[PDB]
């Protein structure tokens, strides 16, 4: 982030520049997938049979490892042919099966926005679970080179930190939360901490979680104080369950490599 | 193989519970990652140096008992290994 | 469908329990019954924070053995005092039968889950608890209809997967299908872990609280003694015991009911209590005078 800035002061070469910020790298790899996409189709034939749809479990096993499967080249296959098992899903399975579209269309940035449209908020009523799910695999799909993808974002969270009372908003502002945390993931926004410090604030059901993670996403090692002190006081203060888990992960994540630094902080927690 | 062996008997087999089951087939899947094309990386061999983004993708996997979505975040250590070599006068 | 649509883990508080078990112990054999107070939090976190028991009856537990008076006037006692909160459910004792909901307590949760669909039944044991372990396990419907419409999976959504069982083909179909378990957590603070931990004011100060020696000659005299016969069984263990086969020639020439085992164990417990009772009389004489 630094060193283009200063080469584009002292003057060089758009080529240069053009590497420097990683467009390139993220081409060529996914040109290498498509060339050598071979995916073994009775693997997900036999797990598909023997884990059902209809139990959240089973279903949810299958959506991790097909993601994983398909990362990084369109693969809607397994969708279309097995659209009933997927059918079967519901609360979170759903949630899900939404979020490994952002796997399976990770890179191809061009169209990374283009190919979750459908999905995401204006597009869909049908339920709540894919309105929410879309944001989450957006910002897996940018992840790393998200800075536009914050922007979306940040929107959709200073809108729905104001109320996080009812179901549509509470399950859409999880998804926008963990999306935003891999799109300004070592940005260090400070617009991304306050928006996501209101969803804190909030005592959100379920957000909470999903807020604290993706502060320490973006504020990756920068042990700023004002921000640790602010958290770990505030996992005293919630009594929900999942926040005070949420904010216990996050203080590692925002004192990353801080050594002898965040030796004080180890001491109080333990 | 016989620890990929393993793991199908457990994902064919239905006398065990959901947790079992649950782990293998993501185990298998873990294996066939990318269609076969990744792999994990904690170092680079490009200068023997760490990667930052790897601990990241790692540290919120180990998270997915509690809450089953984070086990996405695993991507972030998958990572191509192939050699591409580049003509240097036009980046073709 | 927008929620985390689970039952609750229910965190038990320090006082509640106890009273509970207090409460159904006195009654024992019969029934008991009561209401749990307590605050609703996140879409899974009940803690339960006081109890109170609704008066016995002659019938035990019935949907009718419900009170309104009762329940509304003493409610109104705690209003006054700012301690009530709301019904989070109730409990109720089945010391005759293993953990699980009977045929008349379903029809009650019935009754109780629509005044509050987050209404708990939790069934205390007070007649196994005489052990080490409280028996104590938290159940809440899922309805006929829920279950016509396959939402089960919805109430097992994340959670670790983690549940309790009680006895097999009749308890156990009651259980996981007609049902939902949750496990039980207990929950405190750090002022009431010190107010269990502490014990009486001379209990700090009791290891210059010396013994009769008359019991500690007693002590000395029977250690010796039983360690004699315990080494005659030694040496007729290793005469023999010395071919093939091992787990063989321990059947053979006693080596099962390990004799070697048990010599050390008695001589290592007599020797710690021997060298505290000669510091005890060693600091008393020369203390004091």
């Amino acid at each position: 982030e630094i060193l283009v800035t200063e080469l584009t002061a002292q003057g060089y070469d758009p080529a240069l520049l053009n590497i420097l910020s990683g467009l390139p790298t993220c081409d060529y790899y996914n040109t290498f997938l498509l060339n050598n996409k071979n995916i073994d189709i009775g693997l997900l034939n036999k797990s598909k049979s023997s884990l059902d749809g209809k139990f959240s479990l089973f279903h949810t096993a299958v959506s991790v490892a097909n993601g994983f499967m398909h990362a990084g080249t369109t693969d809607n296959s397994f969708i279309k042919a097995n659209l009933p098992w997927l059918g079967k899903a519901q609360n979170w399975a759903k949630f899900t099966a939404t979020a490994s579209l952002g796997v399976i269309h990770k890179g191809n940035l061009l169209e990374g926005k283009k190919v979750m449209a459908p999905y995401l908020p204006g597009s869909r009523a049908s339920s709540r679970f894919i309105k929410g799910g879309s944001l989450y695999g957006l910002g897996l799909i940018y992840a790393g080179f998200g800075r536009d993808t914050t922007d979306y974002l940040k929107n959709i969270i200073v809108e729905n930190s104001g109320t996080s009372g009812d179901e549509d908003v509470d399950v859409l502002l999880h998804g926008a939360s963990l999306g935003i945390g891999l799109a300004a993931m070592g940005s260090a926004n400070i617009e991304v901490y306050e928006a996501l410090k209101e969803v804190l604030y909030n005592d959100s059901a379920t957000s909470g979680e999903a807020a604290a993670l993706g502060m320490g996403l973006c504020m990756l090692g920068t042990g700023k104080p004002e921000a640790i002190h602010d958290m770990f006081t505030y996992s005293q203060e919630t009594q929900h369950g999942n926040i005070t888990r949420g904010l216990a992960v996050g203080l590692a994540l925002i004192n990353y490599g801080r050594q002898e630094l965040a030796d004080d902080l180890i001491t109080k927690m333990l | 193989a016989d620890i990929n062996k393993n793991f199908l008997s457990v994902i064919t087999n239905k006398h065990q519970e959901g947790l079992a089951k649950f782990g293998a087939c993501v185990a298998q899947g873990i294996m066939n990652a990318g269609g076969r094309n990744v792999t994990i990386q904690l170092e680079n061999a490009d200068t023997g140096t760490l990667d930052t983004k790897s601990v990241v993708g790692l540290v919120m996997f180990s998270q997915f008992w509690y809450w089953f979505p984070l086990a996405h975040f695993l991507s972030l250590s998958f990572t191509p290994t192939t050699v591409i070599g580049i003509r240097g006068s036009d980046q073709a | 469908t927008g929620r985390d649509d689970t039952k609750e883990t229910v965190y038990i508080s320090s006082i509640a329990l106890l009273k509970m078990l207090k409460h159904g112990r006195a009654g024992v054999p019969m029934e008991v019954m009561g209401l749990m107070l307590g605050e609703f939090v996140d879409d899974y976190t009940v803690n339960v924070v006081d109890v109170f028991a609704m008066p016995q009856s002659g019938t035990g537990v019935s949907v009718e053995a419900v009170d309104d008076v009762f329940q509304a006037k003493m409610m109104d006692m705690l209003k006054q005092t700012g301690r009530d909160q709301m019904v989070v459910g109730w409990y109720h004792s089945h010391p005759g039968f293993g953990c699980w909901l009977s045929s008349v307590d379903v029809n009650t949760q019935k009754s109780f889950e629509q005044l509050n669909s987050r209404a708990v039944a939790v069934v205390v044991d007070p007649i196994q608890s005489v052990k080490g372990k409280v028996v104590i396990d938290a159940f809440r419907l899922i309805d006929t209809g829920a279950l016509i419409n396959n939402l089960e999976p919805r109430q097992t959504t994340s959670n670790t997967g983690l549940l309790n069982k009680a006895n097999i083909q009749a308890l156990i179909h009651g259980l996981n299908r007609h049902y939902y378990s949750l496990n039980i957590d207990y929950h405190k603070t750090a002022k009431e872990t010190k107010m269990l931990m502490n014990l009486h004011k001379e209990q700090w100060q009791s290891g210059l609280k010396m013994y009769d020696y008359e019991e500690k000659e007693e002590s000395n005299l029977a250690a010796t003694k039983s360690m004699v016969k315990i080494a005659e069984q030694y040496s007729k263990r290793i005469e023999e015991e010395k071919e093939l086969t091992e787990e063989e020639l321990k059947t053979r020439y006693v080596g099962r009911q390990d004799p070697k085992k048990h010599l050390s164990e008695t001589a290592d417990e007599t020797l710690e209590n021997n060298i505290v009772s000669v510091l005890t009389a060693g600091v008393n004489s020369v203390a004091i005078k």
